[PDB]
RNA sequence: GUGUAAGUGCACAAGGGAGCUUGACUGCGAGACGGACAUGUCGAGCAGGGACGAAAGUCGGGACUAGUGAUCCGGCACCUCU
RNA sequence: UCAACCAUAGACUCGGCGAAAUUGCACUACGAGUAAAGAUGCUCGUUACGCGCGGCAGGACGAAAAGACCCCGGGACCUUCA
RNA sequence: AUACACGGCCCGUACCCCAAACCAACACAGGUGGUCAGGUAGAGAAUACUAAGGCGUACGAGUGAACUAUGGUUAAGGAACU
RNA sequence: UUGUGCGCCGAUAAUGUAGCGGGGCUCAAGCACACCGCCGAAGCCGCGGCAGCCAACGUGUUGGCUGGGUAGGGGAGCGUCCUGCAUCCGGUGAAGCCGCCGAGUGAUCGAGUGGUGGAGGGUGUGGGAGUGAGAAUGCAGGCAUGAGUAGCGAUUAGGCAAGUGAGAACCUUGCCCGCCGAAAGACCAAGGGUUCCUGGGCCAGGCCAGUCCGCCCAGGGUGAGUCGGGACCUAAGGCGAGGCCG
RNA sequence: GGGGAUAAGCUCCGUGCGUCGAGAGGGAAACAGCCCAGAUCGCCGGCUAAGGCCCCUAAGCGUGUGCUAAGUGGAAAAGGAU
RNA sequence: UCAAACUCCGUGAUAGCUGGUUCUCCCCGAAAUGCAUUUAGGUGCAGCGUCGCAUGUUUCUUGCCGGAGGUAGAGCUACUGG
RNA sequence: UCCGGCUCUACCUGGCUGGAGGGCAGUGAGAAAAUGUUGUGGUUAGCGGAAAUGGCUUGGGAUGGCCUGCCGUAGACGGUGAGAGCCCGGUACGUGAAAACCCGACGUCUGUCUUGAUGGUGUUCCCGAGUAGCAGCGGGCCCGUGGAAUCUGCUGUGAAUCUGCCGGGACCACCCGGUAAGCCUGAAUACUUCCCAGUGACCGAUAGCGGAUUAGUACCGUGAGGGAAUGGUGAAAAGUACCCCGGGAGGGGAGUGAAAGAGUACCUGAAACCGUGCGCUUACAAUCCGUCAGAGCCCUCGACGUGUCGUGGGGUGAUGGCGUGCCUUUUGAAGAAUGAGCCUGCGAGUCAGGGACAUGUCGCGAGGUUAACCCGGGUGGGGUAGCCGCAGCGAAAGCGAGUCUGAAUAGGGCGUAUCCACACAAGAGUGUGUGGUGUAGUGGUGUGUUCUGGACCCGAAGCGGAGUGAUCUACCCAUGGCCAGGGUGAAG
RNA sequence: GUCAACCGAGCGUUGAUCCGAGGAUGUCCGAAUGGGGAAACCCGGCACGAGUGAUGUCGUGUCACCAGGCGCUGAAUAUAUAGGCGUCUGGGGGGAACGCGGGGAAGUGAAACAUCUCAGUACCCGUAGGAAGAGAAAACAAAAUGUGAUUCCGUGAGUAGUGG
């Protein structure tokens, strides 16, 4: 049979044009009462995945 | 191990016995026991594409043509009565090599029925024309109807 | 498809057990016991091939030294003398001389006597 | 003495005191540290709109490092998204 | 204390039938020592004619049982205001 | 009531049966329910000898070994053994 | 009185010298300082063969460096079976097996020959694998060491003559002897199933042998109005028309 | 360098320090980690390292000058002693 | 055989666990450390290995110049304490 | 279409009840039974069927080799004394069925519309009721109670008939589609106890079905239930007549036979293992059992000479030196840590799948390739539904070589194959606008890892479902039997 | 017939042995069905027939249960019913898989685990057929002027989504 995909890795990982892998960043949802805005501001956007986990993430996304 | 007869009872204790540990009387290391990684009923076909196939066939016919082994013929016989002696004499006229291919259509059954029984010959219809049957040969005898069909079927 | 294994084993069994005709007991009959001893055997042969050089050289030296000492010179000073004199003969052949022709060996002894330094324990 | 443990610093004061006052902002961020990874730390400089000051200029919390808890699932306000 | 003697079934000898568990090998000494820290097998010395029979039971970390005490992991069954 | 002539079905009957024939893996010192119950001594179906009756049962012949098992007697003392 | 170089006592554990590795050594074969030589390793060199990386050149030659290796990564190969295709040997003796003589750097090889034996095999190229065993307290069969050892199944105990027989401790008979005798005796039920009798037999079996046997083969043999059961009856309990529940 | 008794063949950290692991050969009496040295195969060739030259064991009962009298060499303390 | 029988089936149950895993040569060749961990005997990532491509000496070594450190040591009427 | 009678009734019409030509249909799902012809239509036995005693040699036997001929709508296969197109059996091919069975074909037989239809026109009536719907617990639908439609099960409640009702992912209004709660329906599809005919890069007696051999047998278990082992003489039994030893087994001669190194223990006939002879060696010696040197003796080949060394080779090998089994697992094992008695045979990274990623190779090339399926005696032709690429950014609308955020061209993020050449700005690390060079992916296959499956092999304790077991033992029920002999001396 | 020979006695061109289709016979147990029963073995009834001086015996048939139809009667009890008696037709059990409706786990995976998964699988039940079931729109769709019963295959798609 086919190779089934990983839900989480599909919902928390996408791919751009040139094959990069992309994620979002952490400590953004709650407890913002005391987090300064610069700390709240480098956590926005997306970020390219590390090197070390690229392979693992390929194997999760594809099959 | 899972299709053989029996074996579905632990034949004796785990301990106290002296002898080894065993869980079925049909495991591989026994004598009567299951094959482990055995043959299985499987398919062997593989999906070669149309373009590679036809490229093969054209190249093969070229290999024979350049060396002047493609002969043509209208027929192998006189009217509607098979006689293998006729076809054999005619192939003696036309050829001396051991093996040979014959391409006769469907309706011209007499040539097929005639030349069938010969030792070397291996007859074929050009609708199922292939490559093994070409390359195994030394000479190839087309009918003219066959050539025309082949060519006006491929060329369009 | 099924491939009985008989021939493909018999080959090496025949080899080994041909190569262990002379061994004494289960080392001369049985493959699982002669294989081991073949390991040890070839290994000990290797080691002895490297070391019979030193064995023979030891022998040659003992012969030379006893010959010389019966002509009243020590080995060490004999070889000092021949080194000084540029003489080229090796120890295998000095021993052969000692055995066969002691006269020639005594002549070589005399050469070394002549060519040694005067004051052997000098600070030079 | 430095709000609170200890260290590093502070008299050139970051210690003590008085007047205005809300930058205890919004939109970003070059280049860097540290770095298994996720986290974490500083950051000049640009724009609106301001404070203080005569101006230069400083202000994106506290002398610095601790003072808190990822993700999921729900909740409140606003949006010219469906 | 303090052990002695006697008879039967065995044990020993002869004729017959004739197994067993165990077994890496083998023409399988002792000492002081070295070493995975208790050596038939190594070192250095000492002793010993080859082959058997009856007998003892100090060792071969003897045979038996993939420890039953302990610890870890998994189960089981039992309890209780989990 | 008398006489005569007739019928009177099915199954098991051998053989072992406290056992070399059953249960016991063996021609196994084990287990198996029921029935008559000789004599002399004796309270007695105990126990000793025996009639009827039945077996000598399936490896033997030897031999003053140690030692082990079941038996036997023991000077003087009498639980000191433990 | 200082500092030194060797020294003394303190010193002292259990299988046997036993705190030089031993003999032995001060007529140092012991310590120190200088000196001379030498032995010594798979190190280096010397003569040869192979191999990997690079480089130079010419249609694969040479040269320099290199080459311990477990977990492990990569590369190149032998062998076995079945097959597509082409060719070769084979009852004028294939395979397989025992070999002898030889070969390859190795897995291995002999189209090199002898003996045995009796019908399929080899070669080159490709294809596909139930594709290589020395270990799993591994499975199946066969055979060893222990070993010609322990045992041979009770506490009743055997013997002499004669007998047939190829062959007698044991089988048949004779006379003795000894054992049980509320049993080791005679009769039934369950249970087993021909074990019973006769005739013949002893390559297997009997814990020895055996002319013997519950062993082997063939044949024969079990007779019921009244015996133990059924056709006569019912208890425990079972099955259970209809039936009720589900 | 810590803990320990500034004991452990103890335990825990550092170290472009080492070796063993995965590494043979020589020396250390025998001796994975010590010293030397890092094995392509052959040779009945030569020179050397560590170490050692009375015999066992191939090489020097080597040369020179002094000490040692204790079998020191070939275990050892506080301390004692013409 | 009973702290919950036996047989067939699910079932080839599952084990962070023990054992075992077969022909050859050539080249290179480790680690036993870090963070996390229902985790410490396992595993994930980083570390060290090789294969292929890319970048070409950027690595390493020695010399010279530039830079911060608060260790050994020493010192204390140069502070805190004895 | 004609009439017979009927519309209660005689009379004009409208509407029924009959028969008749006819048509339609039929064993249909649409009503159902049998009928008799009936097709070289099919199945259930079979049959014919071409061509060499060919020659020489080998051999026990020619079906072999070599040389001569032939047949062929038949050289598929097998057997026959060794590979047989021409010997046999049979094939290609054509034949063949009294009876039974199955297909249709018919005529019977049966119905069935025919008394009819096309359209008009304004309003009442009907359009499947304990149901659909709603609420409460629940099942299953991608959907685990969630905003959760549609489909549904049990209870409780409970409506209308066409401006009616149900759905179009809560719900409401509009439009759209459709007309529930009555019923039947072939063909495509799945499967093989049995039967018939064949194929195999499947096994070939420890394999293959457990079963080539009496096989679900023997044997085990009370019982359910487990569950084995054993193939081969040779061409044909011509199976050793006869004699000798022996009680017999068994054997030696004589024979058969091509061979008895084929004797009913029999094709070949390995190793372990068990012995007999011949040569060397071994009883003063401490041995992981070997290796290096090697005396001595014995065998052999060769050059020679009355026996003799050699570019020798082989078996034994006194004596000397060196030397601590194999594997697994361990920091570290010769290890007194595990495992192995020995031989022989058997026994563990496999397969599927347009699966995923990486990489070699081959075709095509800004294109590449088909799936199911259809036709094909075969491996071949077709089949455009699909998928991957060719433009991305953004949560999304949406925009587009740019886009997102933001008030912002003001910075940044992502993207615009890459390089190349000229410019302008800065050297806060280079950027921005031009020009050209022009982008490479895909489908087969091989290798490695990998996902789902028993997933390299063996191994539990123990979980669940359905059944077997109280003949042992625990207890109870129903019904019978057994307890020698001697003492004590309660109540009354 | 055969393992499987041996012996004996025979048949067959008047067509044997052998093969095929239909018939006949078809002991006893078995759904088992007269009653009973420890499966293959015990006892009977009724009609007829054979047989004995009569009985015994023997042979041929038939007798269970329910569901339905028909027929006779209509108990307590009045209507009348359940029930009872006779006759006629069905069903009853076996099967290798395949199907439809219903019930319905657990070890396993989650590195624990209960929700979840394994699986609505194994297994159990009731009924079938040569195939079954479903099946003629109270359906899809999206303003395209569309499709037109159902089922099974390929794709869509391991996607939209669902999910401690």
């Amino acid at each position: 049979p086919k190779a089934k995909t990983h839900s989480g890795a599909s919902k928390r990982f996408r791919r751009t044009g040139t094959g990069k892998i992309v994620r979002q960043k952490a400590n953004r949802r709650h407890l913002l009462e005391h987090k300064p805005t610069k700390r709240t501001r480098r956590l926005d956007g997306r970020t390219t995945v590390s090197a070390a986990d690229n392979s693992r993430i390929n194997k999760l996304l594809n099959g | 191990r899972g299709e053989v007869s029996g074996g579905g009872k632990k034949p004796y204790r785990q301990k106290g016995t002296g002898r080894a540990r065993q869980g079925s009387t049909r495991a591989p290391q026994f004598t009567g026991g299951g094959t482990v990684h055995g043959p299985k009923p499987r398919d062997y076909s593989q999906r070669t594409p149309k373009k590679m196939i036809a490229a093969a066939l054209r190249g093969a016919l070229s290999d024979r043509a350049r060396n002047d082994r493609i002969h043509a013929v209208t027929e192998l016989v006189e009217g509607q009565t098979p006689s293998t002696k006729s076809a054999k004499t005619f192939l003696g006229t036309l050829t001396e090599n051991k093996k040979v291919l014959v391409v006769i259509g469907r309706t011209d059954e007499v040539g097929a029925k005639s030349v069938r029984n010969l030792p070397g010959v291996h007859v074929i219809s050009p609708d199922q024309l292939n490559t093994y049957d070409v390359l195994n040969a030394d000479d190839v005898v087309f009918s003219v109807e066959a050539l025309n069909a082949y060519i006006s079927a491929n060329s369009k | 498809a099924r491939v009985k294994r008989a021939l493909n084993a018999q080959k090496k069994r025949r080899t080994v057990l041909k190569a262990s005709k002379g061994y004494r007991g289960q080392r001369s009959r049985l493959y699982r016991k002669a294989k081991e001893q073949q390991l040890h055997s070839l290994t000990y042969a290797y080691r002895d091939r490297r070391a019979r050089k030193g064995e023979f050289r030891k022998l040659w030296i003992s012969r030379i030294n006893a010959a010389a000492r019966a002509n009243d010179i020590t080995y060490n000073r004999l070889i000092q003398g021949l080194k000084a004199a540029g003489v080229e003969v090796d120890r295998k052949n000095l021993a052969e001389l000692a055995v066969s022709d002691p006269a020639a060996f005594t002549a070589l002894v005399d050469v070394a006597r002549a060519a040694l330094p005067e004051d052997v324990n000098a600070p030079s």
